[PDB]
């Protein structure tokens, strides 16, 4: 979690997780 | 990592399989069962009165392989009604085994 690609990979992973959290509260 | 679009595609297939199940599964032995439903997250079968209903963690989850033996739970009351959460219109649900 120290390099640019760690942030961009984290950002991409969050898109899917927010979608799950939307399904859950929904 | 698992992308949003791959998760959306898997979720659509899960929903489509659930809707087939809801429409085509034979009816229960009595209307005293709690009624099958899709809550946007998991597919729920008919529930026996007065027992917990468990469903495998939805297979479209990005971290699905992190929880391959997990279950999400509902409770079907003796009245044939899904147990509800007070202060909301939603049925009680335990998804803790399917968390990331």
């Amino acid at each position: 979690g120290c390099f640019t690609s760690d942030v961009s990979s984290y950002l991409e992973g969050q898109a899917a997780k927010e979608f799950i959290a939307w399904l859950v509260k929904g | 990592t698992v992308s949003l679009w791959e998760t959306v595609q898997k979720w659509r297939e899960y929903r489509r399989q659930c809707q087939r199940s809801l429409t085509e599964d034979p009816p229960p032995a009595t209307d005293l069962f709690c009624n099958r439903t899709f809550d946007e997250y998991a597919c729920w079968p008919d529930g026996e009165p007065g027992s917990f209903v468990n469903v495998s963690c939805p297979w479209y989850l990005p971290w699905a392989s992190s929880v391959p033996q997990g279950h999400v739970y509902r409770f079907c009351t003796a009245e044939g009604l899904w147990l509800q959460k007070d202060n909301s219109s939603l049925p009680w649900r335990d998804l803790s085994e399917c968390e990331e």
